[PDB]
């Protein structure tokens, strides 16, 4: 199978 | 078989963590002070 | 078989943890002291 | 068989983190002071 | 099977 | 099986 | 009046007083640690 | 009047007094450690 | 009136007083370490 | 004379043996 | 004599051994 | 005399042995 | 606004105000 | 504010206020 | 605004005011 | 009046 | 009066 | 008066 894994930080301001 | 570790960690940090700011600190690992 | 490990945190820490600001630290870890 | 580590961080830090802005640091890792 | 493992941070101000 | 392990923090101000 | 003050010691130490010979030591006074 | 401070000591020490012989230390004061 | 402070000291320390002989030492006064 | 892990102070991490 | 691992202090980190 | 790690101090890091 | 002494922390010594 | 001594962790010495 | 001493850490010495 | 105060440590081996 | 204070350490070995 | 302090050490071996 195909693993996957990421992240995401949206800083707004 | 077949090892496998996943990691993973997102870290936010605000104005000022772990600091020493101001601080007064005298530190002494092993050594010798005659005074 | 075969082992595996999952690790996931997500931290998330405010203006000053864990901080020493304007304190006064002293610290001796072995060593001698004659005052 | 097959090892398979993966690590993945994502750091955000704000105005001084771990910072020693103004503190008064005495160290010593053995050694000897007379005075 | 696929394995996949992520994060978000969305942050306003 | 597929196994997804995630976690969100949205964080209004 | 006059404030007088003596003082007197004399110590005698033997071979490995107050030593951390073969100690493992994990000290923290502040600061963070994500493991 | 008149102030009078007298001290006076004899300090002996034998062979490894308030030493660290083959320890292992990790110390810390303030400041971040993301492992 | 009249201050008088006297202060009288003999020391004598044998062969490793206050040594890190063969140690291992990690310190770490503030700072940031993303390992 | 170990198969295995010897640790002193362990703090988090990950030791497979 | 060891097949493993003998940490003294660890902290975080991964030893596969 | 040593088929693993021995490590004195670790902070993160991996070691494969 | 003192006409004495404020330690913080003292080992040994003489302080005469 | 204060004609005398305030410490706030002594061990040994003299303070004379 | 001090007549006197002041002193964050202090080892051994001598301070007169 | 004198005031003397000494000590002594008389130690064979 | 005269104030005198001594101390004496003998160490035989 | 006269003030007179001091010590030894004397040391065998």
């Amino acid at each position: 199978g195909y693993e996957v894994h990421h992240q995401k930080l949206v800083f707004f301001a | 078989s077949g090892y496998e570790v996943h990691h993973q960690k997102l870290v936010f940090f605000a104005e000022d963590v772990g600091s020493n700011k101001g601080a007064i600190i005298g530190l002494m690992v092993g050594g010798v002070v005659i005074a």
